[PDB]
């Protein structure tokens, strides 16, 4: 549950993210912070280190894919269980991934943001981030069992 | 941070394990996949049901490396060593899953030791599964 | 999330506690296992030594009264935010209580509960009162602000 | 391990933090307090909002300490060593919240470190801070 200003003040920084170049720098990214994380990822080709990695167009590619994701959701900011529920079925029963990972994966999008934007991405600005990046790891762990 | 009484608490402890080891790994093991579904990701390969074989198996090698560590407590990272490498550069087991595995631990010592679970002992044996879980995660990055 | 064969289980189980002795063990436990805990306590007198926690009245008596608490809650089980709300505001306006003290507390009391009743304390038992710890937990922390 | 890399890499991000060392303690305190309200609890006694002189002393005295460790980042147990009592046995900060705060620290210096903050720097970082942090909970129990 996030206060109306903070929804706006997420809607209106989404507004000016590139979804593909944010979501290739967030994956490759936590793939190079929290290395343990491209146990996922083994048929990707080389992350043999960071440049590796940040250049790697598999990675890149399900970046893109994975944000654009997030960024759907971002439209439905209170019922992100119902709307994560499949993607959380996929990612327990198909996937096997941790859902610890999405936690990761949102603290290394909310680097990248305030990387990308600098004094724009203020504290209060990232206490909403904060909070968006939890409820969609919360709702992507939900359907796990 | 494993002070001389935490090794004394925890060889005492862990002695009176002896050849149960193989069963409560077992019994912790399945402790945490009721309680803690999502550790159950990094074992979609086992038959985990009740009383499987794979976890039966898979609890004896625990409990072993665990009684290594005892028998080593004053040179864990050596004696682990190996295993260290396995975690950090294979299974690559997300570091907060250890936490839950060692409470799961600590319950099944607790259900089945009740003379030797005093307060000062489990203060001891949570010490020491962190700090097992803190070598088996020191190469991870 | 309690299943209707959860609940009664736990149910069962709490009716054979004695609240009070069970307290003052979980708490007095709590002080040992993570003696940080002992920063609400400076007013608690001797806490010097495991055997000083554990024999300390003062340490019994609010053990009595948290789990007294705790157990008045096991009859909300449906409502454990409703029923705990008040004393959410209380824990963060007046004791400035870090709801992480929530959950320790609440590994303390299985551990405890682990101890206390042995074999009878199966696998299924156990995940249905981690899901009783972390609801508690929640339900305390929820209106933390 | 911080490894050769991490420590170059450590001190080239807050060798360009520089002056501003104190600044960006005090931006990542704030940070924290918003983004993480429940470690507002262990500040009851000062004023938390924007701006606040007893923030801004804070954020000073926790900057300097980061300095202190990046200096002496070969020898952190001991340059950390009074404040690893001060955090165990006075102040009896939970460990959880050391992460909330690294985490802040990483996001300040991000905002403010547009061409160092690259990958391999940022993950430097974090070891960095984990370790800080890992020190600074070691006399816990
Ligand atoms: C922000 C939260 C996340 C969202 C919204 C998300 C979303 C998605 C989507 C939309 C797909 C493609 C579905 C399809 O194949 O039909 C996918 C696949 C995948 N995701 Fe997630 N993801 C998230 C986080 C993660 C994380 C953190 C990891 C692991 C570190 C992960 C691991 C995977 C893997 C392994 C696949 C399959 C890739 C392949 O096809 O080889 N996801 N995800
Ligand atoms: C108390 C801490 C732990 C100890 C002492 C430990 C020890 C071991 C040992 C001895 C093995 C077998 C190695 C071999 O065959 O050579 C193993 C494998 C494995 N462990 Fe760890 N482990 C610990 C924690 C964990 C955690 C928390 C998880 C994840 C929830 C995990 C997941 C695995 C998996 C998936 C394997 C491979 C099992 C197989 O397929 O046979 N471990 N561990
Ligand atoms: C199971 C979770 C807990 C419950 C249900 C609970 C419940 C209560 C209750 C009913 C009170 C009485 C306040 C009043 O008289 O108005 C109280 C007070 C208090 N609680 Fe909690 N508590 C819990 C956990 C904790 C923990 C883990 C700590 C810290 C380690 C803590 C610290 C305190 C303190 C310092 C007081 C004030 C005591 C006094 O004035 O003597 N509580 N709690
Ligand atoms: C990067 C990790 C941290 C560092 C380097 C750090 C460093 C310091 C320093 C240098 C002081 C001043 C000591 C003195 O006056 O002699 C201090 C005090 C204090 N710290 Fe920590 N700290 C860290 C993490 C935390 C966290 C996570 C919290 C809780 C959210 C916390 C709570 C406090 C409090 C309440 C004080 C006393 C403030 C006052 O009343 O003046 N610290 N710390
Ligand atoms: C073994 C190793 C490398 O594992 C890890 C090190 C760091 C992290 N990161 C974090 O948890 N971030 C993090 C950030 C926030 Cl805001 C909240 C919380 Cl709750 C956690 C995870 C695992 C270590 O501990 O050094
Ligand atoms: C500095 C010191 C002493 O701090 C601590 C050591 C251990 C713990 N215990 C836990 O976290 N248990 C725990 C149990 C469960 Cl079910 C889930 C999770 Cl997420 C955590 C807390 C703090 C250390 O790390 O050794």
């Amino acid at each position: 549950h996030l206060t109306p200003e903070e929804k706006s003040a997420v809607t209106a920084l989404w507004g000016k993210v590139n979804v593909d170049e944010v979501g290739g720098e967030a994956l490759g990214r936590l793939l190079v912070v929290y290395p343990w994380t491209q146990r996922f990822f083994e048929s990707f080709g080389d992350l043999s280190t960071p440049d590796a990695v940040m250049g790697n167009p598999k990675v890149k590619a399900h970046g893109k894919k994975v944000l654009g994701a997030f960024s759907d959701g971002l439209a439905h900011l209170d019922n992100l269980k119902g709307t994560f529920a499949t993607l959380s079925e996929l990612h327990c029963d198909k996937l096997h991934v941790d859902p610890e990972n999405f936690r990761l994966l949102g603290n290394v999008l909310v680097c990248v943001l305030a990387h990308h934007f600098g004094k724009e991405f203020t504290p209060p600005v990232q206490a909403a981030y904060q909070k968006v990046v939890a409820g969609v790891a919360n709702a992507l762990a939900h359907k796990y069992h | 941070v494993l002070s001389p009484a935490d090794k004394t608490n925890v060889k005492a402890a862990w002695g009176k394990v002896g050849a149960h080891a193989g069963e409560y790994g077992a019994e912790a093991l399945e402790r945490m996949f009721l309680s803690f579904p999502t550790t159950k990701t990094y074992f979609p390969h086992f038959d985990l049901s009740h009383g499987s074989a794979q976890v039966k198996g898979h609890g004896k090698k625990v409990a072993d490396a665990l009684t290594n560590a005892v028998a080593h407590v004053d040179d864990m990272p050596n004696a682990l060593s190996a295993l260290s490498d396995l975690h950090a550069h294979k299974l690559r087991v997300d570091p907060v899953n250890f936490k839950l595995l060692s409470h799961c631990l600590l319950v099944t010592l607790a259900a089945h030791l009740p003379a030797e679970f005093t307060p000062a002992v489990h203060a001891s044996l949570d010490k020491f599964l962190a700090s097992v879980s803190t070598v088996l995660t020191s190469k991870y990055r």
